[PDB]
């Protein structure tokens, strides 16, 4: 009946959406997720949040997961619709691999589920999808790459951007540092590192509460590898020496 | 007549960006009778504490710890009539995927499953969201795995959970313990006491029932052996 | 104030459509008269601004060779009415080798009026009574003739008409003006100069479209710059 | 107030509010006037004209050659069920080779009209009517109400200022039986002059005379041929 | 209030009140009595004719729903109507399915089952009709039962509907119906319908009476006029 | 599926739901075109570069088909699959009917789809109005605009976005007999209209012209600021 | 605690309490009945108060006790439409059991389809929750006597003795000693601490025709419905 | 019946399609072109049956188009002729199968030349010199005969030359003219119709 129901879709009268609105808020509220470009290889690296002891942690990563061979994403906003739509991303991958014998590039994947959460706030009378995710992948095309993806269905191609809980914060230390046309991964991994713990209000960023994912070609094979917490433990240390360094300067 | 029906998500967006219904239902969870999971390095123990109101009642004629499959065993807390719709469900779920597989389902996979499902009332609809969330345990792999689906459908791995009345008292009285050394199951001794401590009148073994996952598989405790653990615990 | 797609009046006709008759009085006036020697069809373009070519507004369209329509109210919804109507003709012309009355085409394009529901009917026609008033008029077996339309549904056959704004003060004048025998180039005369009257703008060929489908011809191509004789005279 | 949105709801009083709004659509509109003789029908309609220039719309629309419709109510509601009552007949003769039984088509109209008035979202049909025939029973007239109730009348009017139609059908009713077809048409216009406003009159442009008979296919004489039947009627009684 | 819009919808009294509203239209319709004779069913309904001009049959309250049933209807006619509909097509899909007449009990738990559907609906109203289905049969014996809006089936000895259902009811309990013959039976229904009409309250009504029983065969039929008339003197004789 | 109208119309007679479409249309960037009498021009403005976004990835002109391109203002999501339905109907178009797509063509069917979601039951209207620039089989230059409602409308020259009455005002009392011809001169008026658009950033407005005879160029960002240093060049002149 | 449409449509509320479905609990107890039911070793009775408020309805048809299937049977608590529904939904998931699978349907499995049925009336809007509670008697080997109970929530539990209706507070707690010191009550001692229950929290010491006992036993699985007069004989026993 | 040969060196892909449309015992159009240019640097000639050849092959070069105006880069050729593959494939077990013989010729930037070999069947094989056509069984021993893996762009003129000729000599069809295209870095390039009036 219609005075049970949600209007969902309806445009307001100034003109925006109102639930995808909201849907971006609940982002908000959802663990930091950060991306940033380097030449060698893009990487992926987000908070764990809810780190109570006895959880088991293992899911290999809770936040990352492996669309295709060539691409991943992360996500922030509500679980239950992420995992719909990481199981959605992987299919889509796969149709593409079956129709033509030849990976996903990487936009037509970011733009195939883009169309789906457009279409939900398009029609239907249904909730929209609350999610936002980051994609980090590599193409024949065009090379390394890096996306994101809003509710709202909007996408875009920044070369290092944030989507979690102090994403205006990381993005403003991102701007300042990010060295255009300077690659290195281990500076992109430092830089980071750095962002995190401006993010994180637990200080020393603690290896357990931050997962990082690092995609590169190796041998013409592409390797998302995940970073082990022995590795997020050094460069935890390597930003506390730069940090440390700084002190002995003033 | 009215046929398929309402065709609109009971379920929106808060202007914070939480969705209520979910929360409501989350209520009922914590709301429910209490459950209680331990994952012990040999097997995964699930105790649940059925109360029933009047000696009247058959305590026998329904289980609120169930068997999926024959390594997958599930508790819940919350309303009684969703967690059967679920059960039934997981149960297909695991069948159909042996069908395919030709073998027994990988205890994650049935979580994702169910929670996938679980997920689908929040979206959908006129449904409701679930009002229950469970604790389902399995050994693939030898390992022990337990698990929890909360009414939105997010799932977490648990080596100890309680959900139900007075769950952060439980959560905490199996912080103080559950060093997850145990290689024998002697935490259905400390699953009885995590239950004893928010018990009421007395545990008796019609008051738990107990059901353990172990190598062998999942088997719901005969009601003499919870006596057996219930006498002389501590 | 949800209200309903389809509602009554308390005593009356439904709302919607009301509001829709209310849709065609922010339009552009349209005159239509019909004669003996044939049917004159006016309307006032109204352009916008200098940079939007004039040729592109199209208020005057023509449904079969002897069959045109002023349109008036929103332009967009009158494009699936105007489609219907061309594709009636010529399913007639395939059916029958023969040529459809105008009040015939009237009915098709009346009967798709209505036909807006919420539950079930057709998607097609849907949501909202169209917000139109055509004008069709046409030379037949009968004679020339022309017809009225409103969201409604209720087509009229009438000898002189005006839609849009300012209708009514068209129609006062159209009363005094019609001639029990006015020749074509008398009624193309009278009604340019009733335009020119309700028109704020100045009556130049590119403001105003006028067309005429005479019992000789195949409804003519707007008077293409033969408008500025007509305009001359006045 | 909250009652009165929808068919679906009932009243506390149990009333269908909007089947009372459909009721009223029928009041405004154009008045119709139906009699029936031992032999022939008659259904005299009053056309009314939106402007001097327009014509009046057709208010008598031809069913079957047994039967003819008025319509006092929403034309394009009267559309769709006129469509369903040629439709039905057709049916009729096509399988069993004879015309359809006037009674029977008046029960076919009140089961579609109820199915809207109650599912929800559908609304009423909002048209009234006054269908004529022939049968082997002989003449018919029978009145449909919005709210789906058929009522089998000898004579009646439908619309606005149909009350004092129905005051001079009933005062003469007992003359309709034993009269022949001019006659019975010459009352029925009376009525007609009754629901005209007294300055108004009775014109060949505003009166549609409609006749079914035992030797007569459904006639819906207008214009011109309505003048014969307008002569010899007796000056408006003002 | 605010409860009463739906009938998916329970009161916190815990009733559906969409359905109360709905017999609410029952109790303004003129009133119908049934009774059940020793041998046989007669049904007889106050129709006020509300138009002079009617030419009497117009809306008939009692339909021939089988060959060997009948029904009388309290409430809107037009419900009524669908309702017969509904209740000659479960006839004849009995006797095509299984070969015989339906039983009436059988027909009215059918009928019954269909009315009850309407009311655990947001999307349907409940029906706003209270009609009564009564059968002959040699092997079953002659049955009476009465549908509600609600959707009840009760098997009556004997039963009225309407504005004057408990006047009616009362003057009905007197009769002596298990052993009354079916020919004097209906003289009493004449009666009990005169003394309810109210006279003034309704303008003058017409009385139609129906017979199913031995005297008819086993088939539902309108009273035979001699048999009437009669039956309606007796009755303005008692009234006076 | 959901089946109530979204848009119904208000007592006002207005569709209150169409209104609103435009609203979003209203805060969408500026879009502007102008067709040469060659070259057909349009651009857009508000790149809002952020230096770690990628330009490519948020490009507003697009080409439809080798004959016709489309710039879009309004809600981005809305248009990528309005231009996807348009490219379809166009290599459609050559399947049955074998032939090029006329311009009024794709502009009727993107019309056609925009009105058909006001006239239906449970979606919200497209949000964005479009700018669609091509040349026909005679090659007459041809740009048209599409309404959220669903009305297109032929213009020598018209712009759309926030800031869309300025420039329109600026693009009338600019607009050149001959269309400033030169081609140099048709891409330089839309530099004006950029420098008249209130960023007037310069690299930050981009604009593609199609020579209307080959396929859609987008200018280079050096090549655009050698037109917009002629632009500059004639603000000297000016002085 | 209430927040949008909470109590007026099957959706959580705050404290995720379902108060349609807690509204619905109450219609059970709107009609003016009440029921028992009493497991004993060797058999299973159920009891319940037959009121006819007048005389012209007929004793018989007025029943709340029917037969699902040969070997089970229920006594239905609540709006009689409702309950007539759910009677003929069981009636059929039974056959359905017994040709599916070839075996009639265990009473424990009856129960439980008849929940689900209605959890899902609560979990989708657009279908009210249904006002009816059925206690099911059957006799199933290697399980003796069985009585379970479906509420309209859905909930479904075996029960050794239970009631429902207007007085079940009273009627638990009565039972409740009794069961305490049952020590297996043979089959006059379960209907009479059936009756005797009834008696007492009603307070009305009935005559056999006031109440209907319907009873399943090893020796008969069938389900039986006492004779008023078998009633009378047992009525007596207890009164001596 | 209709003859299609392709010949793929180091760096090109030499297609030759015969030009003879007939219906019936005569022959109609003398000047029909078999060859379909799905991209800028894919070409997907196609002999099969009278409707199945036009709507099978417009329908894979409208696809192919339209990826690139959406994608906004030429699919690569063996991608194409994985798509075409799947839709022959997928209506082979459908009500309207299609009866269609093709051979796709493409140059990809990193790839080089490739020549694919598709059945009605819709197998899909990479072959180095491949033809259809009842005149594939003569002329294909003399490209097995002469081709050598690196072969100059006028040696398979010549060549395609050579086979042509033997499809006058020993053939019952009349095949008069053959049309030539070569696809390059450049792109594909029309090289001159190799005709036998009697030259």
């Amino acid at each position: 009946s219609r005075r049970y129901d949600s209007r969902t879709t309806i445009f307001s009268p100034e003109g925006r959406l109102y639930q995808v609105e909201y849907a971006m808020e609940a982002i908000g509220h959802a663990g930091t997720c950060l991306g940033i470009l380097a030449n060698d290889g893009v990487l992926l690296a987000a908070e764990r949040r809810n780190i109570h002891k006895l959880l088991d942690e293992v899911f290999f990563s809770e936040k990352i997961y492996k669309l295709n061979e060539d691409m991943a994403c992360s996500v922030a906003g509500i679980t239950s619709d992420a995992n719909v739509l990481t199981n959605e991303l992987r299919l889509i991958a796969q149709r593409y691999l079956l129709q033509y014998q030849e990976p996903i590039p990487c936009e037509q994947l970011v733009t195939a589920l883009c169309d789906i959460k457009q279409a939900y706030t398009q029609f239907g009378g249904k909730r929209p999808f609350g999610v936002s995710l980051l994609y980090i992948g590599w193409d024949k095309h065009y090379g390394f790459q890096l996306y994101q993806s809003d509710p709202s269905g909007n996408y875009g191609g920044w070369k290092a951007t944030c989507i979690g809980n102090n994403s205006a914060a990381a993005v403003s230390m991102l701007k300042q540092d990010y060295k255009e046309g300077e690659m290195t991964l281990k500076s992109a991994l430092a830089l980071a590192i750095k962002v995190l713990n401006k993010t994180m209000d637990v200080s020393k960023l603690s290896a357990e509460k931050v997962e990082i994912a690092t995609l590169t070609r190796e041998n013409g094979k592409t390797v998302i590898r995940v970073l082990k917490q022995k590795e997020v433990e050094q460069l935890i240390k390597k930003h506390e020496e730069e940090e440390a360094k700084a002190e002995r300067e003033k | 007549m009215a046929e398929r029906g309402y065709s609109f998500s009971l379920t929106t967006f808060s202007p914070s960006g939480k969705l209520v219904q979910i929360e409501y239902a989350l209520a009922a969870v914590a709301g429910g009778a209490p459950s209680v999971g331990i994952k012990a390095a040999n097997g995964v123990v699930l105790a649940t504490e059925k109360k029933q109101k009047s000696i009247l009642y058959d305590e026998r004629s329904v289980h609120k710890v169930e068997p999926i499959t024959k390594h997958i065993g599930l508790v819940y807390s919350g309303m009684g009539p969703d967690y059967r719709v679920l059960v039934h469900r997981a149960r297909k779920l695991a069948q159909q995927y042996y069908l395919v597989y030709q073998e027994p389902i990988p205890t994650a996979q049935l979580v994702q499953r169910v929670a996938s499902v679980m997920q689908e009332y929040t979206q959908s609809g006129g449904v409701r969201p679930f009002g229950v969330s469970l604790l389902i345990c399995g050994w693939n792999e030898g390992r022990p795995y337990l698990f929890q689906s909360d009414p939105s459908g997010a799932y977490f791995a648990w080596k100890a959970t309680a959900m139900g009345k007075n769950y952060v008292n439980g959560k905490t009285f199996l912080e103080k313990r559950y060093n997850e050394d145990l290689e024998l199951e002697d935490a259905i001794h400390t699953a009885i006491l995590t239950l004893k401590e928010s018990f009421e009148g007395q545990m008796t073994e019609d008051n738990i029932e107990v059901g353990i996952c172990n190598e062998a598989g999942f088997r719901r405790l005969t009601p003499t052996e919870v006596k057996d653990y219930l006498a002389a615990i501590a | 104030y949800d209200r309903g797609v389809n509602t009554f009046s308390p005593e009356g006709r439904l709302f919607q459509v009301e509001y829709a008759i209310e849709a065609i009085k922010l339009g552009s006036t349209a005159i239509g008269i019909q004669t003996s020697e044939g049917v004159c069809l006016a309307v006032e373009k109204r352009i916008t601004s200098p940079l939007m070519e004039p040729s592109s507004i199209e208020k005057i369209v023509e449904i079969d060779a002897h069959i045109g329509c002023a349109m008036s109210g929103l332009i967009a919804d009158a494009k699936t009415l105007i489609d219907k109507a061309r594709v009636e003709t010529q399913n007639h012309w395939f059916t029958y080798n023969e040529t459809m009355t105008v009040e015939s085409v009237t009915q098709a394009v009346s009967n798709l009026a209505l036909q807006f529901g919420e539950e079930d009917a057709d998607p097609g026609a849907m949501s909202r009574p169209f917000g139109v008033a055509l004008l069709f008029g046409g030379v037949d077996e009968k004679g020339p003739q022309l017809f009225h339309m409103d969201p409604s549904g209720t087509f009229v056959q009438c000898d002189a008409r005006a839609i849009g704004s300012a209708s009514e003060g068209a129609q006062s004048s159209l009363q005094e003006v019609y001639h029990k025998s006015m020749t074509l180039k008398e009624a193309i005369k009278s009604s340019l100069i009733i335009l020119k009257q309700v028109m704020e703008e100045k009556l130049n060929a590119t403001n105003i479209e006028l067309a005429t489908v005479q019992p000789g011809q195949n409804f003519h191509m707007f008077t293409k710059e033969e408008l500025e004789e007509v305009i001359k005279d006045i | 107030n909250q009652y009165d949105n929808d068919v679906t709801v009932w009243s506390p009083q149990g009333r269908i509010h909007q089947i009372e709004y459909a009721m009223e659509a029928v009041k405004q509109g154009s008045a119709t006037v139906g009699l029936k003789s031992k032999t022939h029908a008659v259904l005299v309609a009053l056309k009314r004209a939106q402007s001097e220039l327009a014509a009046h719309q057709k208010k008598i629309l031809h069913v079957d050659n047994h039967i003819g419709i008025s319509i006092a109510g929403l034309t394009a509601d009267a559309r769709l069920l006129c469509n369903f009552m040629r439709q039905e007949c057709l049916d009729s003769r096509f399988v069993f080779d004879r015309p359809l039984p006037v009674s029977r088509l008046v029960s076919l109209i009140g089961s579609k009209t109820q199915i809207p008035t109650q599912r929800y979202g559908r609304r009423p049909y909002g048209v009234g009517l006054l269908i004529a025939g022939y049968d082997d029973m002989g003449p018919h007239i029978f009145q449909t109400c919005p709210s789906a109730n058929y009522f089998d009348c000898r004579a009646m009017s439908i619309g606005a200022r149909s009350q004092s139609a129905r005051t001079y059908l009933e005062r003469h009713m007992s003359e309709f039986m034993e009269c022949n077809l001019n006659e019975l048409v010459k009352h029925g216009l009376r009525a007609l002059r009754e629901t005209l406003p007294a300055e108004q009159d009775l014109t060949t442009k505003n009166v549609s005379i409609g006749i079914v008979g035992k030797d007569l296919e459904f006639t819906i004489y207008d214009d011109d041929d309505v003048s014969p039947f307008l002569e010899g009627l007796e000056e408006r009684p003002q | 209030t605010g409860y009463d819009l739906s009938a998916s919808t329970f009161s916190p009294d815990g009733r559906v009140f969409q359905v109360e509203y709905a017999m609410k239209a029952v109790e303004n319709s003129s009133t119908a009595i049934g009774i059940r004779c020793k041998d046989g069913v007669v049904f007889g309904v106050e129709k006020l004719v509300l138009s002079k001009l009617y030419e009497e049959g117009s809306n008939k309250r009692l339909f021939n729903v089988d060959r060997h049933v009948g029904m009388a209807v309290a409430g809107l006619l037009a419900d009524a109507r669908s309702l017969a509909d509904i209740a000659r097509e479960e006839a004849s899909n009995f006797r095509s399915n299984f070969g015989y007449n339906i039983p009436l009990k059988h027909l009215a738990d059918r009928v019954a089952m269909y009315v009850h559907a309407y009311t655990l609906y947001s999307a349907v109203r409940p029906f706003g009709c209270s009609f009564m289905l009564g059968s002959y049969s040699v092997n079953d014996g002659a049955q009476l039962y009465m549908i509600d809006p609600s959707g009840v089936s009760y098997g009556y000895w004997g039963c009225a509907i309407g504005k004057a259902r408990q006047a009616a009811k009362t003057e009905i309990e007197k009769l002596q119906m298990k052993e009354m013959t079916c020919r004097d039976i209906v003289k009493e229904v004449a009666k009990i319908i005169y003394i309810v009409h109210d006279e003034v309250k309704d303008k003058a009504f017409e009385l139609e009476l129906s017979w199913v029983g031995e005297l008819t065969n086993g088939r539902h039929e309108i009273v035979p006029k001699d048999i009437r008339e009669e039956a309606e003197k007796y009755a303005k004789e008692s009234l006076k | 599926s959901y089946d109530r109208a979204i848009t119904v119309f208000s007592p006002d007679g207005h569709l209150f739901q169409v209104e609103y479409a435009q609203e979003a249309v209203k805060k969408g960037s500026t879009a502007v075109g102008v067709r040469g009498r060659d070259i057909v021009v349009l651009g857009v403005e508000k790149k809002s570069v952020a230096k770690l976004q990628d330009e490519r990835t948020v490009r507003k002109i697009c080409a439809l088909d080798d004959n016709v391109c489309m710039a879009f203002a309004g809600l981005t999501a809305d248009a990528r699959i309005v231009i996807n339905r348009a490219r379809v109907e166009c290599q459609s178009h050559r399947l049955t009917v074998e032939d090029p797509v006329t311009v009024e063509y794709i502009t009727r069917y993107i019309a056609s789809l925009k009105q058909r979601y006001t006239q239906s039951n449970g979606r919200r209207p497209f949000g964005i109005s479009a700018l669609i620039v091509g040349f026909d089989f005679d090659g007459t230059p041809r740009l048209y605009q599409t309404d959220p409602s669903g009305t297109y409308h032929a213009w020598k020259a018209n712009a759309i976005g926030r800031g869309a009455k300025s420039v329109r005002e600026f693009l009338e009392k600019n607009y050149t007999d001959e269309a400033i011809e030169t081609d140099d001169l048709t891409i330089k008026l839309v530099i004006k209209a950029l420098l008249e658009v209130v960023q007037s950033g310069g690299k930050n407005i981009e604009l593609a012209v199609m020579r209307r005879d080959q396929s859609l160029k987008i200018l280079n960002p050096e090549e655009i600021e050698k037109y917009v240093a002629e632009i500059e060049k004639e603000k000297e002149e000016n002085e | 605690s209430s927040a949008g449409f909470d109590r007026h449509i099957t959706i959580f509320s705050p404290e995720g309490r379902l108060y349609q479905v807690e509204y619905a609990f109450k219609a059970i107890n709107q009609g003016g009945l009440t029921s028992v039911a009493v497991r004993g070793k060797d058999c299973a009775v159920i009891v319940t108060q037959k009121k006819v408020p007048d005389k012209l309805l007929d004793s018989s048809t007025v029943t709340h006790l029917f037969k699902i299937t040969e070997n089970i049977g229920c006594v239905m608590t609540g709006m009689t439409a409702d309950s007539r529904s759910q009677v003929q939904r069981a009636r059929y998931e039974a056959a359905n059991w017994k040709y599916k699978y070839g075996y009639e349907i265990p009473v424990d499995m009856l129960c439980k389809r008849i929940a689900d049925i209605s959890q899902v009336y609560t979990q989708n809007a657009e279908m009210r929750p249904l006002g009816c509670c059925m206690i099911l008697i059957g006799i199933d080997e290697e399980q003796g006597p069985q009585v379970y109970k479906c509420d309209p929530a859905g909930y479904y539990c075996g029960f050794k003795a239970t009631a429902a209706g207007v007085k079940q507070t009273e009627s638990t707690s009565f039972l409740e000693k009794k069961v305490k010191k049952k020590f297996d009550w043979t089959f006059e001692q379960t209907v009479e601490t059936a009756i005797t229950c009834l008696s007492t929290v009603l307070s009305i010491d009935f005559k056999p025709s006031e109440i209907e006992v319907g009873v399943v036993t090893v020796e008969n699985p069938k389900f039986r419905i006492l004779t008023e007069a078998e009633i009378d004989a047992h009525l007596v026993a207890l009164a001596e | 019946m209709e003859y299609l040969i392709g010949i793929q060196g180091p760096d090109y892909v030499l297609v030759a399609s015969d030009r003879v449309a007939a219906s019936n015992i005569v022959q109609m159009k003398d000047d029909h072109d078999k060859m379909f240019k799905m991209s800028e640097k894919i070409l997907l000639l196609c002999v099969g049956e009278a409707g199945d050849t036009v709507q099978f092959a417009e329908y894979i070069q409208k696809n192919v188009q339209l990826y690139k105006m959406r994608n906004g880069y030429e699919l690569s050729p063996t991608a194409a002729a994985n798509f075409t593959r799947r839709n022959l494939a997928d209506c082979l077990r459908s009500r309207t199968p299609y009866h269609v013989n093709l051979l796709l010729a493409g140059y990809d930037e990193h790839e080089g030349p490739a020549l694919y070999y598709m059945d009605y069947l819709a197998a899909l094989a990479k072959a180095p010199f491949a033809a259809h056509g009842y005149g594939a069984f003569l002329t294909l021993s003399i490209l097995d005969r002469y081709y050598t893996p690196t072969i100059s762009r006028e040696r398979a003129v010549e060549l395609l030359r050579k086979c042509l000729e033997e499809l006058q000599k020993r053939f019952i069809l009349n095949l008069p003219t053959f049309s030539v295209r070569i696809i390059d870095k450049n792109g594909i390039h029309d090289l001159d119709n190799i005709s036998f009036p009697k030259q």
